[PDB]
């Protein structure tokens, strides 16, 4: 109109939500609670010697 | 796992410089931990207290 060129108004989102990045260190000693259990069990056998002779 | 967190500690450290170097050069300042400036106390002959200013 005349010169002056009009533009529409810009819509904005209402909200943002952040979550920013993590590093991953990626540790091994951790998750390995199965070991340990297999550790507890290790159920030595000894057989008496002599009771039988 | 422990080799890993001990090398860490040091990517950290750097992070808060790094941060605290964008901050002041976001903000139109100088980070004077990054720059020598020792050299010019020596061309422009200058007290230790006028160099502060
Ligand atoms: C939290 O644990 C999850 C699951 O172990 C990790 O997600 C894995 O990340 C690796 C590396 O990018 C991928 O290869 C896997 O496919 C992912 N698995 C799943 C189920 O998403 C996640 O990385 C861990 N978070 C941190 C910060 O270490």
């Amino acid at each position: 109109c005349f010169g002056v060129t009009f533009k529409k108004p810009l819509v904005a989102e209402e909200k943002t939500s952040l979550e920013p990045q993590l590093p991953h260190l990626q540790l091994r000693l951790p998750h390995l609670v199965g070991i340990i259990a297999k550790i507890k069990g290790i159920k030595i056998e000894v057989t008496s010697s002599g009771e039988s002779i | 796992d422990i080799s890993i967190m001990e090398g860490m500690f040091a990517v950290q450290h750097v992070h808060t410089h790094l941060n605290h170097l964008r901050t002041m050069l976001m903000e139109r300042r100088i980070d004077w931990t990054y720059m020598s400036s020792s050299w010019l106390q020596t061309q422009l002959q200058k007290s230790d207290d006028e160099m502060k200013v």
